[PDB]
C-alpha cells in the first residue's frame, strides 16, 4: 500500500519545502529507496494509513475461515497408522548410525568448523529430534481419540 | 453358501448337492486351489466354513467404518429437522 | 446433485456492510441481493454479489419487488468488468426464514437453473458455522399437497483463495492458535468436537417436543433414520474388540517409549555442548 | 422386538414361532437376504443366526417414549467424558 | 576429589548365570549314561 | 525344515493346520535402535567423561 | 557373528594359528550349529564341497554334525559328550564351555519337541537318551528357565506343547534393553552436572 | 547473617563423629540426645539450611540402633527435607531412614529410597558403608523376588564382602529348602556380624513362595503328594496348605483336585492383550519425559 498524492511543480522552482510539518506523525514510515529513485519526493509525497476494523466484522471472520468439523473425531485409516509407525522408525534406525556416527568425531576441529563443512549432507541431530516430534503428535492424538469414542459411543 | 452362510457341516451340503461326501470334497478341493471360492473344511467333524480368516486389525478397522456411517448420520437428521419447523410456525 | 458450496470472504463482508447501509430504517428490513460466482467441477463456488432494492410490509406479506432494471444492469456491468463472472443463484439475510422465500426462488429461475440461496448471519453467536444454503427441490408426492415444494439443506463452509488468505489473515490480528502440534487437535476437535456433538444430541431432542404435546404432523419420514441410530449403534465391549484394543494399546505405545527414550538422550547431547561452552570458556575470558 | 444385547434367535424357536419344519427355514431366510429385508449372518451347526440390520417399521406415540429415555442419559455422557476434556487440559489452551 | 566422609568402616556375566544353574547338579555328567543305558 | 507348518499328532494322526504372518517389521526394526543408541552415550564419555 | 564371520571357509587360507585348515573347519562347524537353523544348515554346511571333505578326514564331526541333522537323537549325546570335554581341554572355549552344551541341549530338545503335540515323557528314554528321571528334572528347570515352549504333565505321564506368538517373548527382551539404557543415562546424567 | 550457624553446624556435625567415637569407645550415648534435640530446637527457626539435616543423620545413628521410638517419630517428623544436603549428607541420609522401613517391613517403598542412596554417592576406593548398602540394598529386593546380578561392580575390596552372601541369593533363586539352612549354619555367625540376621531368617516365606511359582509353571497337573517330596517338606497334608496361602496370595490361580490329589493348572498364555505391559510404558513414559 502507501498511497499518494501530487505535488506542484510550481514550489520546486521556488526551492520551498511543502507540507509545513506541525505534528510528530507524518516521517514515521520511511520511503523505499526505489520509490524514491521515482518522483518522490519530488512531485507527491506518502500518506500514512491505518485501517478501520470493528466487531460487526471481526468476529464473524474469525470463527469462519478453518473450522474443523468432525476430523479429530476419527481413527485415520486404522491399518495404515501403525503401519506408517514403522514407515518412520525403520529408517530412524540408520538415522540413529548417523548419530552413532557425527558425535563420534567430535573432540576435533574446533565446531564452528562443523558448521561451515556440514552444508554438504545430511545431519542426524536436527533431523533426529524431527521425527520424535512427527511420531508422537501422529501417535498421541490417534490413540486419544480412540479411547473418547468407547465411552461416547455406549 | 460362501456370501450368506458362517459355519455349515459336511453333511449338509453334500445333501444339497444331491452326490457323495468324497463327492462333495472333491468339488471344494480344485476351487480353492483356483482360490475363486475361500474354504477351511474339515474331515473330522465335518465343520466346515466360509469367510473365517484370524482378523487381526479388521475389528477395530471396521469398528472404525461404523462410527463414520453413523456421524454421517446423526448429520444428516441435524440439519433436517431445523427446516422442517420453519413450515409450520414460520410468520 | 450438488456436492457443496464454497463461500468465499469477500461475499461474506459484502453483506454485512450492505446490513449496515440499510441499518437506518429501524422497524424492519432483510437484506436480500443476487449472489454471483460460477460452479465447476461439480462444486458450487461463490465469489461476487449485490443487494437488490426491497420492501415488505407486514399486513399480506405475499407483495415482494426485485426491480430487475436494477438486476439487468448491473450484472451487464459485472460481466463486462469480468466475462468469467456470472450469476449463481440469490440469498437473504436470513434469521429465521421468512416466507416470501419459497417463491423469490421461483421468481429468478429464470437466470440461473440450480438457483440456490445462501442464509447469512448478522449477529454472530454458536458454536459452528453461521452460513447456511438450501436447494430447491419439488414433489408430486406422499401426503402434503398436490403441489409439494421444499428446501432441502446442502452442506455449506467458508472456502479459501491464495489472493484473499493475504487479507483475511491480514485483517484478523487478534488470536490465530496456529503452530499445530499436540494440541491443535485438542481444541479444534476434542475439546470442541465432543462439543460439537452436543448441539447434534441436543437436536434431536428440540424434535422430540412433540411426544403427544407439539405440532399436528408426526413423524413419517423422520424415524426411519432415528431407528436406525439406536440399531448402528457400535459394538458393545465383549468380543475380541476388549482384546484388539489392548493389542494396539500394546503396539502403538511401543512406538511412544521408543520416541520418548530418544528425546532423553539428545537433550542429553545438548547439555554437553552447554558445558563445552562453560568450563571452556571461564579460564579463557574470565 | 429383541433388543440390540443380542438379537440372536435359534432355528427351533423360528420353528415354534411359525410351526415350519427344520428342512425349509433355512430356505426362508435366504430369500429374507436376497430381496433385503433383513441383514445378518446364518450358522448352521449351532443352530443360530447373528441378525444385524433389520428393515425399520412404523411406530405410535410409545415407542417414542422409549426413544426419548434411551437418548436422554446418553445426553449426559456425553456431558461427563467432556468434563474430563476442559478440566484436565484446561492449562493446555485457555 | 575422591573423599566420601566414612561413617561406618563381559567375561564374566553369562557364566554366572551358569553356575546358578548347574550349581550342584551334574557337573561331570559324563557316566551316568553309561550306566542309565542299562537301567532304563 | 521349515518348508511347511503345522503340527502332527500320534493318537490318531491329525494335522492342525494354521498360518498368520505374525509381525516382524514394528519390534525387531525399533529394537535394534536401543542398541544403537547404547553406542551413542558410550560415545558420550568420549567427549564429556574424559573432557568435563 | 562368530559363524558369519566365519562364513566363507574358502579363501580362509592355511594360515599360522591354526595350522591345520582342518581344525578351522572344527570351530566354524561347532558355532555353526548354534548360530543358525535348519533352513540353512540344510544347504549351507550340509552341501557346501569345500565344507564335506574337510571333515570327510574327520569321523568324529561328521557323525557329529549329522545327527542332529539325520535325526539319530540317541548317538547325538554320546559325541556331545566327547565334544565338551575337549572343549574344556581346549584353550578359547574353556571359559564358556558350561555355556555350550546347555544351549546345545535346549536346541536338541526343543526340535524333537516342536514337531509332535502329545508325545509321552516315557518315549524319550528308549530313543533320545536314558533316564526317565534325567529327562524329568532336566525338562522341570528350563521351561522354568522361561525357554523351551511346552508344558509337562505329571500323573498321566504325558508332555504336551503349546504355540505362543512371537509377541510376548518379543516383548520380553525390549523390557530389558530398555531398563539397560535407561540405567546408563539416569546415571551418567547425575555424574556430569556434579 | 554471618553464616555463624551456617559455617559452624558443619563444624557441629564434623566434631560430632568424633564426639560420637569417643562415646562409642568408653562412654554413654544419651544425654547427648537431649542436647541434641536443644541443639535440633533451635534449628529451623533461625536459619534454615544445613542445620536441618546434620541433626537427623546423627539422631538416627543409635536410634536405629537401638529400640527406641524413632522410627514413627521420623514419620512425623517435619524435618524430613532439609531440601539440601551437600550431596554427600544427602545421599546416607536416604539410606538411613532405608533401612528403617526394611526393618519394620515396608518393602517396596524401601528399595527406591535404597537405590537413590546407592547413586548420589562420590568417586572414591575405600567404602566400607557402600560394602553396606550394596549387601542391604537387595535384602530388600530378595524379600520381593527381584535379584540384579549384584557382582556387576566386583572389586578386590568387594570379593571378600560377598561371598558369604553371594551364596546366600543363590539358594532364593533355587527352590530347595534346606539349601537355606545350609547357609544359615554356615555362614550364621556373619551375618550377626553385619547386623542383618532377622532379616535373613524370615526368608523361608520367600523361598517357598518362588518354589511354588517354579514348579506351577513347570508342571501342569502334578500330585499333591509329589510337590512335598521335592521340596523336602516332609508331609503331604500341609503340602495342600502352603498352596491354599498360594492361592490366598494370589502366586497361582488353578484349582485343586483334593479328593485325587492331584493339582490341575491352566495353561496361561497371550498376557499380550491384557493392560499390564502398558503400565511398564506409563511407568516408563513419564520418567523419561522428567529427565
Amino acid at each position: 500500500i502507501d498511497a499518494f498524492r501530487l505535488i506542484n511543480a510550481n514550489m520546486m522552482v521556488l526551492g520551498h519545502e511543502p507540507r509545513q510539518t506541525t505534528s510528530n506523525l507524518g516521517h514515521l514510515n520511511k520511503p523505499s529507496i526505489q520509490a524514491l529513485i521515482h518522483g518522490l519526493n519530488r512531485h507527491y509525497y506518502s500518506i500514512t494509513i491505518n485501517y478501520r476494523k470493528n466487531e460487526l466484522e471481526q468476529k464473524m471472520l474469525l470463527n469462519l475461515h478453518k473450522k474443523s468439523w468432525m476430523e479429530g473425531l476419527t481413527l485415520q485409516d486404522y491399518s495404515e497408522h501403525c503401519k506408517h509407525n514403522e514407515s518412520v522408525v525403520k529408517e530412524m534406525l540408520e538415522l540413529a548410525k548417523n548419530y552413532n556416527k557425527a558425535v563420534e568425531e567430535e573432540d576435533k576441529m574446533t565446531p564452528e568448523q562443523l558448521a561451515i563443512k556440514n552444508v554438504g549432507k545430511q545431519d542426524p541431530k536436527r533431523h533426529l529430534e524431527e521425527h520424535v516430534d512427527v511420531l508422537m503428535t501422529s501417535n498421541i492424538v490417534q490413540c486419544l481419540a480412540a479411547m473418547l469414542d468407547t465411552v461416547v459411543f455406549k | 453358501m460362501a456370501k450368506y452362510y458362517t459355519r455349515i457341516t459336511m453333511k449338509r451340503m453334500a445333501q444339497l448337492l444331491d452326490l457323495s461326501v468324497d463327492e462333495s470334497e472333491a468339488f471344494l478341493s480344485n476351487l480353492v486351489v483356483n482360490k475363486t471360492i475361500f474354504a477351511k473344511v474339515d474331515r473330522l467333524a465335518g465343520i466346515i466354513n466360509f469367510q473365517r480368516p484370524k482378523d487381526p486389525n479388521n475389528l477395530l478397522n471396521d469398528w472404525s467404518q461404523k462410527l463414520n456411517s453413523l456421524m454421517s448420520l446423526v448429520n444428516k437428521t441435524t440439519h433436517l429437522i431445523a427446516k422442517e419447523e420453519m413450515i409450520h410456525n414460520l410468520q | 446433485a450438488v456436492q457443496k458450496v464454497v463461500v468465499h470472504p469477500l461475499v461474506l463482508l459484502s453483506v454485512v456492510d450492505h446490513f449496515n447501509r440499510i441499518g437506518k430504517v429501524g422497524n424492519q428490513k432483510r437484506v436480500v441481493g443476487v449472489l454471483l460466482g460460477s460452479w465447476q467441477k461439480k462444486v458450487l463456488d461463490v465469489s461476487n454479489s449485490f443487494a437488490v432494492p426491497f420492501d415488505e410490509d407486514d399486513k399480506d406479506d405475499s407483495v415482494w419487488f426485485l426491480d430487475h432494471d436494477y438486476l439487468e444492469n448491473m450484472y451487464g456491468m459485472f460481466k463486462k468488468v469480468n466475462a468469467r463472472e456470472r450469476i449463481v443463484g440469490w440469498y437473504h439475510t436470513g434469521p429465521k426464514l421468512h416466507k416470501n422465500d419459497i417463491a423469490i426462488n421461483e421468481l429468478m429461475k429464470r437466470y440461473c437453473p440450480n438457483s440456490v440461496l445462501v442464509i447469512i448471519d448478522v449477529k454472530p453467536k454458536d458454536l459452528g458455522l453461521p452460513t447456511e444454503a438450501y436447494i430447491s427441490v419439488e414433489e408430486v408426492h406422499d401426503d402434503g399437497t398436490p403441489t409439494s415444494k421444499t428446501f432441502e439443506h446442502v452442506t455449506s463452509e467458508i472456502g479459501a483463495e491464495e489472493a484473499e488468505e493475504v487479507g483475511v489473515e491480514h485483517l484478523l490480528r487478534d488470536i490465530k492458535d496456529t503452530t499445530v502440534g499436540t494440541l491443535s487437535q485438542r481444541i479444534t476437535n476434542q475439546v470442541h468436537g465432543l462439543k460439537g456433538l452436543n448441539s447434534k444430541l441436543l437436536d434431536i431432542r428440540s424434535y422430540l417436543e412433540k411426544v403427544a404435546t407439539g405440532k399436528l404432523p408426526i413423524n413419517h419420514q423422520i424415524i426411519y433414520q432415528l431407528q436406525d441410530v439406536f440399531n448402528l449403534l457400535p459394538d458393545v465391549s465383549l468380543q475380541e474388540f476388549v482384546k484388539a484394543f489392548y493389542l494396539k494399546t500394546n503396539d502403538q505405545m511401543v512406538v511412544v517409549y521408543l520416541a520418548s527414550l530418544i528425546r532423553s538422550v539428545v537433550a542429553l547431547h545438548n547439555l554437553i555442548n552447554n558445558k563445552i561452552a562453560n568450563r571452556d570458556a571461564e579460564k579463557k575470558e574470565g | 422386538t429383541r433388543p440390540a444385547n443380542h438379537r440372536q434367535l435359534t432355528f427351533e424357536e423360528i420353528a415354534k414361532s411359525a410351526k415350519i419344519t427344520v428342512n425349509e427355514v433355512e430356505l426362508l431366510v435366504m430369500k429374507a437376504l436376497s430381496v433385503g429385508l433383513v441383514k445378518g449372518s446364518i450358522d448352521e451347526v449351532d443352530k443360530r443366526v447373528h441378525m444385524t440390520w433389520v428393515q425399520p417399521r412404523v411406530l405410535d406415540l410409545q415407542q417414542i417414549k422409549g426413544m426419548k429415555d434411551r437418548l436422554e442419559f446418553w445426553c449426559t455422557d456425553v456431558k461427563s467424558m467432556e468434563m474430563l476434556v476442559e478440566h484436565q487440559a484446561h492449562d493446555i489452551l485457555t | 576429589m575422591s573423599e566420601k566422609k566414612q561413617p561406618v568402616d563381559e567375561d564374566n556375566w553369562d557364566d554366572d548365570n551358569v553356575e546358578d544353574d548347574f550349581s550342584n547338579q551334574l557337573r561331570a555328567e559324563l557316566e551316568k549314561h553309561g550306566y542309565k543305558m542299562e537301567t532304563s | 525344515d521349515k518348508k511347511f507348518h503345522g503340527i502332527l499328532d500320534q493318537g490318531e494322526g491329525v494335522l492342525i493346520i494354521f498360518d498368520e504372518p505374525p509381525v516382524d517389521k514394528t519390534y525387531e526394526a525399533a529394537l535394534e535402535t536401543i542398541q544403537n543408541m547404547s553406542k551413542v552415550v558410550d560415545s558420550l564419555y568420549n567427549k564429556a567423561k574424559k573432557l568435563t | 557373528q562368530a559363524a558369519e564371520l566365519f562364513l566363507d571357509t574358502v579363501s580362509t587360507f592355511t594360515s599360522y594359528e591354526l595350522m591345520d585348515y582342518k581344525t578351522f573347519v572344527t570351530y566354524t562347524v561347532y558355532v555353526s550349529m548354534i548360530a543358525l537353523e535348519r533352513p540353512d544348515l540344510r544347504e549351507k554346511v550340509i552341501k557346501g564341497a569345500e565344507i564335506l571333505e574337510v571333515l570327510h578326514s574327520l569321523p568324529a564331526v561328521r557323525q557329529y554334525l549329522f545327527s542332529l541333522y539325520e535325526c539319530r537323537y540317541s548317538v547325538f549325546f554320546q559325541s556331545l559328550a566327547v565334544v565338551e570335554q575337549e572343549m574344556k581341554k581346549d584353550w578359547l572355549f574353556a571359559p564358556h564351555y558350561r555355556y555350550y552344551v546347555r544351549e546345545m541341549r535346549i536346541h536338541a530338545y526343543s526340535q524333537l519337541l516342536e514337531s509332535y503335540r502329545s508325545l509321552t515323557l516315557g518315549y524319550m528314554a528308549e530313543a533320545f537318551g536314558v533316564g526317565v528321571e534325567f529327562i524329568d528334572q532336566e525338562l522341570s528347570r528350563f521351561i522354568a528357565a522361561g525357554r523351551l515352549h511346552c508344558k509337562i504333565d505329571k500323573v498321566n505321564e504325558i508332555v504336551e506343547t503349546n504355540r505362543p506368538d512371537s509377541k510376548n517373548w518379543q516383548y520380553q527382551e525390549t523390557i530389558k534393553k530398555g531398563d539397560l539404557l535407561l540405567n546408563r543415562v539416569q546415571k551418567l546424567s547425575r555424574v556430569i552436572n556434579m | 547473617s554471618t553464616q555463624n550457624r551456617r559455617a559452624l553446624d558443619l563444624v557441629a556435625a564434623k566434631c560430632y563423629y568424633y564426639h560420637a567415637r569417643v562415646y562409642e569407645f568408653l562412654d554413654k550415648l544419651d544425654v547427648v540426645r537431649s542436647f541434641l534435640h536443644a541443639r535440633l530446637r533451635t534449628a529451623t527457626l533461625r536459619h534454615d539450611a544445613d542445620g536441618q539435616a546434620t541433626l537427623l543423620n546423627l539422631l538416627l545413628r543409635n536410634y536405629l540402633h537401638y529400640s527406641l521410638y524413632d522410627q514413627a517419630e521420623k514419620l512425623v517428623s517435619k524435618s524430613v527435607f532439609p531440601e539440601q544436603a551437600n550431596n554427600n549428607e544427602w545421599a546416607r541420609y536416604l539410606y538411613y531412614t532405608g533401612r528403617i522401613k526394611a526393618i519394620q517391613l515396608e518393602y517396596s517403598e524401601a528399595r527406591r529410597t535404597m537405590t537413590n542412596a546407592l547413586r548420589k554417592a562420590p568417586q572414591h576406593t575405600a567404602v566400607g558403608f557402600k560394602q553396606t548398602v550394596h549387601k542391604l540394598l537387595i535384602v530388600v529386593e530378595l524379600l520381593l523376588g527381584e535379584i540384579p546380578d549384584r557382582l556387576q561392580f566386583r572389586q578386590p575390596s568387594l570379593k571378600r564382602s560377598l561371598m558369604p552372601y553371594f551364596l546366600l541369593t543363590q539358594a532364593v533363586r533355587t527352590g530347595n529348602l534346606a539349601k537355606f539352612n545350609q547357609v544359615l549354619d554356615q555362614f550364621g555367625e556373619k551375618f550377626q556380624a553385619d547386623g542383618t540376621y532377622t532379616l535373613i531368617i524370615r526368608l523361608r516365606h520367600n523361598v517357598i513362595k518362588t518354589g511354588v511359582r517354579m514348579i506351577s509353571l513347570s508342571y501342569s497337573r502334578i500330585s499333591l503328594a509329589d510337590i512335598a517330596q521335592k521340596l523336602q517338606l516332609d508331609s503331604p497334608e500341609d503340602a495342600e496348605f502352603i498352596v491354599a496361602k498360594a492361592i490366598r496370595d494370589g502366586v497361582i490361580e488353578a484349582s485343586i483336585n483334593h479328593e485325587k490329589g492331584y493339582v490341575q493348572s491352566k495353561e496361561m498364555i497371550d498376557i499380550y492383550s491384557t493392560r499390564e505391559p502398558q503400565l511398564a510404558f506409563h511407568q516408563r513414559i513419564s520418567f523419561c519425559l522428567d529427565i
